[PDB]
């Protein structure tokens, strides 16, 4: 199987995932910065 | 929602068909269905029928087959061979069905994650609105959830149920074989009832007493 | 308010119960519950006290079902083989019941973290979906976190340790029943108390009790 | 041990965590929505 | 830039998997394992019904399959049952070991592929988190991380692990094939009744995965 | 960082679960054997072989060898000494496997309650979550529990389990050497052939 | 490059892995492992065919491999076959045990490297959240945590586990070379023909992991 620290790591990663969606739920994003982020990602992926 | 379960089950089937053919896959589904919409026969009724036939000298298909085989005229070892072959065949079918649903359980979460990664690719490649980024992710992540549910709440439970049904049929059929042997050899009913009562109280049944 | 607590407990405990009921039967789950309760509220009789009662009975020729059954089958069954068969059957049966209660609770402890992970996936799904109603991400995040925490607590502080206590209690019951069977054999052949005590003295430190010495 | 796919699960969770760190990298604080989140969390968590 | 990202992700995953496997396995081993995977995917194993038909045909007679050819040559060459049995059992063990080792190579690929995907996502996320100051860095970095993880998952689950599974299934099929060949050649050497050996070989048809009745 | 409540949570709860698993006397037994496998080096097998040769030439530092000599002095037969030595070796193997089980169990339970403690700290923080600027550091203290479990899981308990496994392997090896030396001594055979026989086992 | 390097992370990973390895291995065994790893990675192992070539060349007459030097030295010394066989078998067993121990040390390193990578990223996330006044600036702080994780992953997957696997491969090759040298030296000591041993010597050339090759 996989080592138990893999489960610890997945648990911690998902816990930070919950934390950061909580943090973003009360934060407002930039508009032009996000549009340019999206453009760079669209260029990068094809 | 619907496309997510479609992706998980399609990927699971696709990857699993390299281990089990469509014939074996449909056989496994048929075994699971027959174990789920039907009820196993309680060994108490089987013991009652065995003692009734022993004192005398049936709906149950194994019972009818064994009684017919013994009234046709055949050596003890021949009936032993036939009964053992039938019991082992049912055991093998149940083990292979458990294997099919175990393989579906093993493959389902990985395909949920593959669907999630494909969804995230398709989302980051078409990022247009921040307020709609969230639910889009939610749809992609949704696939993963189904994998988990199909891993722990569908395929693995049917694997467990088929294992349990396998033990139930093995116990019932072992009682049937012992009762048929006692019928052929003309044993005293008391000793055979003692053996059946001993056998009914071993294994996972032991907690009920 | 109460909805998030009941939802988290529902996902975790209901999922565990559904999977285990697909694995075990309701009557067998109840039998395992009874075994765990008996193992957690009654202290297993100490083996030294058992040897004391054994030698007291040997010299003469309560408060223990097994030896009372032995002495009840002794006054009636004169042969030792019937008594040996019955006693070994009872010991094996009790071992089976304890092993299967261990199995039930190990199944509960195996499944519960899976339900916690499914719970945090559901919480992520819900609060990534809403992201715009504050009254909608609170319950969702609470459900995620509490399903994970209930999976962890029930797995590692209730069900797994109940399984380990049942395994320990199975070992202790096996030892006590084996000693009582040996004592019944000793009263069957009327062996001297001194030799049977010397034959049983190698049991006070056998297995786990070997760490203390 | 652990499910063989747990490696990919930590991969996915780390990718999502870093994506959300990046989304925070150009996010801005809000006070009213913060208070709403805090109050709803207090009510859910039984306080 | 996108083509560079695709090349880099394929390179990380596939090159790392190849390099790590090459330390474990000789290059000849890797080439042979690829050849066996191709042979399993490219030729359909002869059905056991056809082999039972052929076996009964030379059973009542007293040609395509190579192992049939070897068995027939050994039976004509007047070599006793022990020598023929041991030699062809050695041949069966050789094919079993070959299929096992090819399965091992593809299992090793499927184990290392998500490890290299994680190395790739760690690299990509380190690059992105260091370079929050520009898109030209975080675009390709996130693309590298995500695509290297997705390629790890796909190559591990839909290519390498199922190739190992198909190889193991073909190993079981060929073991059944050659065990049938052994039984048939031995029955011919004994010269038993074609009907009895026909039924006894049909008995093997209810083995393993073919319980589809 | 350091934190008293967090290390208290990890250590106290690990001890609590292991106590439901192991008796507390067995806890001392495992800790004492770990200390003895760390701080008291087991003698070289060659030194024991040298002592065997010296004893054979004449007609002691280890307890096993000394007890074997004492058992052979009053002329106990081959079967009884073989049984006693085998029982002692199996007893030592059992004690070492019990200590390894204790420390392995600590290894599994330490990070489990690291996760338990950090989840408890996070639900406490979210239930008393007022200040934005403090959401960061508060959860930091919560992670402090997880980290401790990790350390105890990977740097203390698991390595001690593996050290105990190694010590047990070497102890059974040396005690097999000792039973062979005891048999050779009670045989009275020449040192050379018995030394060759024991060297064949290495 | 500058954004992929930090001295605290490499120090944590290497120090902790070395500590955990030293609680299960000694400094001497670790040094022996490192020497065997270097010797395997720098000096290639001779193809067996060259060994048979040299063996048959020196059989009818009756130098690069030191084991063959030891064999011929003992042959010249005049020792009886039993003692020569015992000494040579002892040397093979010693080399096999040393190679297995080197594999074990590097496997222990590869097992405990990513565990301490997770420990290091836990430390880094602790520091990042303890100095977290605004999620605006968390990029590099999270990056160094991921960096300790990546160091663990790379050292486990591409250094220690490949070294362990290469040492297993080198030990299989060593077993083959040593046993062929044994058979050749025995044939030389007996005094037989060069052709006769070549009939049975090539039967097991592709033994074990080479069985897939054919
Ligand atoms: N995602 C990866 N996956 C694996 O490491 C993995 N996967 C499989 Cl399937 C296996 N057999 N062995 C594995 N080591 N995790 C990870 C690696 C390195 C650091 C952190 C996390
Ligand atoms: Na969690
Ligand atoms: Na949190």
């Amino acid at each position: 199987g996989l080592p138990l620290w893999m489960g610890t790591f997945a648990d911690l990663m998902s816990l930070l995932m919950c934390f950061f969606v909580l943090l973003l739920s009360f934060s407002e994003m930039d508009v032009l910065k996000f549009k340019q982020i999206a453009g760079s990602m669209k260029f990068a992926f094809g | 929602d619907v496309t997510s379960i479609l992706i998980v089950v399609g990927g699971s089937i696709f990857v699993v068909l390299m281990k089990f053919t469509m014939g074996q896959f449909f056989g496994a589904t048929k075994i699971a269905g027959k174990a789920f919409m039907f009820k196993a026969d309680e060994p108490e009724d089987l013991i009652a029928k065995i003692v009734e036939m022993a004192d005398a000298a049936i709906n149950n298909t194994f019972m009818q087959k064994g009684i017919d085989l013994l009234v046709d005229g055949h050596d003890a070892d021949v009936v032993r061979a036939a009964l053992k072959k039938d019991i082992a065949l049912t055991d093998e079918r149940h083990t292979q069905g458990t294997g099919v649903f175990r393989a579906f359980g093993d493959v389902a979460p990985a395909m949920g994650m593959i669907g999630t990664l494909v969804g995230l690719v398709a989302m980051l490649s078409n990022m247009d609105d921040p307020k709609a980024i969230g639910p889009a992710m939610a749809v992609a992540l949704l696939t993963t959830l189904y994998g988990a549910i199909l891993s722990n709440m569908v395929f693995f439970p049917i694997a467990d149920k088929l294992s349990l049904r396998r033990d139930q049929e093995t116990l019932n059929r072992r009682l049937i074989m012992d009762g048929v042997l006692a019928i052929q050899d003309g044993q005293n009913p008391r000793v055979i009832d003692s053996y059946l009562k001993n056998y009914l109280n071993e294994g996972k049944r032991a907690l009920e007493i």
